[PDB]
């Protein structure tokens, strides 16, 4: 499928490269104060709809990164010391290149970015930021009606960017249908996943890469007491992923 | 006795034969003179069970009839269990698996063998050398010394595990050339497979047990032990992590080994949070084993959040799959280890509703081991999934169905009713002007020059193929043992500055301390994390390496990332930089040390790792000229302490531009001949310009010199 890519130009370092329950927080509360909470509510419903956002990835110019899909971590096997060294570095790298992402999804062999357009940086005294690369930045990808797209993303987008300047290109993930799929995006899942590493925040989410078996994921709303009941994002950004026996 | 305990003492004793023909005595073969051995054994003292336990080591007409004499009912045995104990037993030894003064060649490098000695840490360090007979004395000194233990021994497996393991560790199971099995593994690795054959239920099978799937193999392997250990919220506390880590390892082993009516023996190996077990196939097992998986994952959960998983996995093996056809072992092996590797993407799968601190600081010098009782229990200190942990001290009484007792394999003065569960612990430490422990502050002040705390994380490369290419399972577990008591028994030796002929000659920068500024954090399995005075670290590094090269065949090799940080950084970011500098030499090719950081050209030609034998030379050149010793630099340089920090800003304008020949024009003069000429080989060789590689030295120097 063809989507929005939302790309972050930034304006010097970033804290974090924003996952997508940040990412629709930040959104959710820009779209507060520039069309009240009436607004907030024609997004939730939007997006439990069937709208989705990705989690944040790198860019380095014209090469878009996405997650390295756990679906491959098991099929690594299908030279002794080649062997053993590719794979355990294979399986520390935590981003592919979309050509190569696209190969993973269909179990063919596919080969790793040497250089990550990023480096984490802490000034001590301590905390870190994050160094970006030459004409490099960070995206996340939009599936919906393009109505919800220029009615509340974009907009937020802009008044979000005032550290980083926002511009949005069309970008296609050719990917291979399939019973399962991997999240582009951090999910609160409904059902019991296939392949996952958790994600500690207190809430319980799948990280991005983890495969899910026709699980929408879902949202919730909680009352913490700031007047107004606010909407944590944990939806499925799927893309189908052939799988090995095991 | 009963079945079950006959079985396990049966296979643990069928080669105790072997040492005693060795030294001569019953004229014998092995076999007819490990009977003679026992039965001799047996009449002394007056303990008829030995005579029970003596015929292992030998048409069914005669074996009936001897069995007979000995009354079965004496023992509450029946005449038919004996014969599937026997047979059993038999079966065993071949799936496990000629002069007589052979010695043990090393399982590090077949070429070289050991000495003969008792397995004792503070007396020497095992260094396979030169092919030596052992004498027909030596065996007979052995054979004395074990005959008095097992004498006053409680004939329990528990009870003789470590009077065979003290003994029989440097022994050739079989004397043939370039054999790696130490006999003490053999004997453990028949004892294991023998009652798992009992508990699998077979018996009269002349192969039911040999070609079915009647085995178990078990792995279990903790996951995201960094983050439990070093990244939370103290030197002393954060001792007491990896110290809990062991208990709870335990725990989740003792109770699978209770629950599945195993021995220790069925124990292959429990190493830095990685264990096996060989066991039986019956569903009665693998449902205890789904119920403690269970039981275990959620309490891991409850109690500590995530941060510290338990991926157990277990596939149904046959007698086929022990040894060669053609290595079914190592296959059998690989899909256990998919299995895990699967079960690790499924963290906390076993809980359907996933998706929807004083005690420590109590615990972190003056116990001898811990008591494994029940949680409800007055003095329990610790507890883990399936008991708690009551400390038991020196003047005090032990407690618990099982005791774990430290750094010995002598039960000591325990009750006779209590299981002995011996294990090792690298917890070498620095000790304050009180009793307690030295601080990351009482460290970093005692050290040379600088005052910086010293970290060296260090992993032993390539280990999974290492281990991958043993036949067997008796092979195997000489191969870990002898890896994991390098780390667990012998870097104490290392640190308090013994084995000097074996490492003599390290890079140093003062003289090596009788009480040294070291603390051991973890040093077990292949990997070892320790911290100090930042000199005494980065020396310990070159000495650990030593060791190992020749605790090795100079076949295995280590890689180390080293760090010197101000006292006050956090555990976590100490940690995360000495990994990042470790799998860092590992990366840049193997058995090579990060040093200290350094800047270089991103021309993916220079390596900021140094070979260990590179830096060990470059030291050996340069140190001497610059360095006097103990923080003082040579009387010659005092007033010209700049002509090396020149040198530094001079390998800069290099790092600028590795093509830029005014490191050339920049160029007393006698001191460092090496680097002013342009290097040409290195050019062609596409290798870096010495000039690179002399900072390692220079800058290690100026921080025991400031």
């Amino acid at each position: 499928p063809k989507f929005i890519a939302v790309k972050l130009i930034p304006k010097g370092p970033f804290r974090d490269i924003p996952r997508a329950d940040t990412l629709f927080g930040a959104i959710g509360n820009a779209i507060s104060a520039i069309h009240g909470q009436s607004a907030v509510e024609e997004l939730v419903d939007a997006f439990v709809g069937g709208a989705r956002i990705s989690s944040a990835f790198p860019y380095s110019g014209d090469t878009y990164y996405l997650p390295k899909p756990l679906s491959v971590e098991p099929a690594l096997e299908g030279d002794e010391e080649e062997r053993y060294t590719t794979a355990k570095r294979l399986r520390k790298a935590k981003y592919l290149d979309l050509k190569n992402f696209e190969l993973a999804l269909r179990l063919r062999p596919f080969t790793i970015p040497e250089e990550i357009p990023y480096a984490r940086v802490d000034v001590p005294r301590f905390w870190e930021e994050i160094r970006f690369r030459e004409k490099s930045g960070v995206y996340f990808l939009y599936s919906g009606p393009r109505e919800v797209f220029d009615g509340y993303i974009a907009p937020a987008m802009r008044f979000l960017g005032d550290l980083f300047e926002v511009e949005f290109h069309e970008m296609k993930i050719d990917a291979p249908g399939s019973e399962y799929s991997v999240t582009l995006s951090n999910a609160l899942p409904t059902k019991t996943p296939v392949l996952w590493r958790l994600l500690r925040k207190r809430m319980t989410f799948i990280a991005e890469g983890s495969i899910v078996k026709n699980d929408p994921g879902g949202m919730e709303r909680l009352e913490l007491g700031l007047s107004h009941e606010v909407y944590v994002y944990g939806l499925t950004f799927p893309l189908g992923v052939e799988l090995p026996e095991g | 006795m009963e079945i079950d305990e006959l079985t396990a003492l049966g296979g643990l004793l069928h080669d105790i034969g072997k040492p005693v023909q060795r030294a001569g005595l019953y004229s014998g073969d092995h076999s007819t003179q490990g009977a003679r051995f026992l039965r001799d054994l047996a009449e002394n003292t007056g303990r008829a069970e030995y005579e029970l336990l003596s015929l292992f080591s030998e048409n069914d007409e005669l074996m009936i009839r001897r069995i007979k004499e000995l009354s079965p009912e004496r023992f509450g045995l029946t005449m038919e269990d004996v014969l599937n104990a026997l047979w059993i037993v038999y079966e065993a030894d071949n799936l496990a698996s000629p002069q007589a003064s052979r010695p043990l060649y090393s399982v590090f490098n077949p070429g070289k063998a050991y000495p003969w000695a008792e397995l004792d840490f503070e007396k020497e360090l095992p260094v396979p050398g030169d092919v030596f007979s052992i004498r027909s004395q030596d065996y007979r000194e052995l054979v004395k010394r074990l005959w008095e233990e097992l004498s006053k021994a409680k004939l329990r497996s528990d009870r003789l595990l470590p009077v065979l393991e003290k003994y029989l560790t440097f022994v050739s199971s079989v004397t043939s050339e370039g054999n790696i099995i130490s006999l003490y593994d053999h004997m453990r690795m028949t004892s294991a497979i023998a009652l798992a054959m009992l508990r699998a239920g077979c018996t009269a099978e002349d192969g039911r047990c040999r070609k079915e799937k009647r085995f178990l193999l078990i792995e279990g392997d903790f996951s995201g032990i960094q983050d439990f250990i070093y990244r939370v919220s103290t030197l002393k506390y954060l001792r007491a992590r990896s110290a809990y880590l062991e208990l709870i390892g335990w725990d989740v082993v003792l109770e699978i080994l209770s629950r599945l009516g195993l021995t220790r023996a069925n124990v292959v190996f429990n190493a830095g949070g990685h264990f096996m077990i060989i066991a039986q196939n019956t569903p009665d097992a693998v449902k205890e084993l789904e119920e403690i998986r269970a039981k275990a994952v959620e309490w891991l959960y409850r109690e500590f959040e995530s941060d510290l998983y338990l991926a157990i996995e277990w596939e149904p093996v046959s007698g086929r799959e022990f040894g060669r056809e053609g290595n079914l072992f190592a296959e059998a092996r690989k899909r256990l280890k998919h299995k895990l590797t699967v079960r690790k993407l499924k963290r906390f799968g076993e809980i359907k509703g996933l998706f929807e601190c004083n005690r420590l600081v109590s615990l972190g010098p003056k116990l001898l081991g811990f008591g494994r009782t029940a949680k409800n229990d007055a003095g329990v200190l610790v507890e883990g999934p399936f008991s708690g942990f009551v400390p038991y001290l020196q003047g005090g009484r032990p407690v618990g169905e099982q005791i774990l007792v430290k750094n010995t394999l002598n039960p000591g003065e325990i009750p006779e009713s209590a299981q002995f569960v011996p294990y090792f612990v690298a917890d070498y430490f620095k000790k304050d002007p009180k009793g307690g422990v030295a601080t990351f502050e009482e460290l970093s002040m005692a050290s040379t020059g600088t005052r910086r705390l010293g970290v060296m994380k260090g992993d032993v490369d390539r280990l999974g193929e290492f281990f991958s290419s043993m036949d067997s399972p008796s092979k195997l577990a000489t191969a870990s043992r002898f890896m994991d008591y390098f780390f667990k028994g012998y870097i104490g030796a290392i640190i308090e500055g013994k084995f000097g002929y074996i490492i003599g000659d390290v890079p140093s920068l003062r003289d090596w301390p009788e009480e040294p500024d070291i603390v051991v954090v973890y040093a077990g399995g292949d990997a070892f994390f320790i911290v100090g005075a930042w000199d005494q670290i980065f020396e310990l590094a070159f000495r650990v390496r030593r060791a190992f090269n020749a605790y090795t065949g100079g076949k295995l090799t280590l890689s180390v990332g080293l760090g010197y940080f101000d006292e006050r950084t956090p555990i976590y970011r100490m940690a995360d930089v000495v990994s990042e500098r470790l799998d860092t030499a590992k990366d840049e090719g193997r058995n090579r040390v990060f040093v200290v950081g350094r800047s270089r050209p991103l021309d993916g030609k220079h390596k900021l790792s140094y070979e260990w034998n590179h830096y060990e030379e470059l030291w050996r050149t340069y140190a001497p000229r610059i360095y006097a010793g103990n923080g003082r630099l040579k009387g010659k340089l005092e007033s010209k302490k700049g002509l090396l920090w020149k040198l530094l800003e001079i390998r800069e304008l290099y790092v600028r531009d590795p093509n830029d020949v005014r490191w050339a024009y920049l160029t007393l003069s006698d001191l460092f001949p090496e680097l002013v000429g342009i290097d040409t080989k290195a050019v062609e060789r596409k290798e870096p310009q010495p000039v690179y590689w002399v900072d390692g030295v220079l800058k290690i120097v100026l921080m025991a010199v400031r």
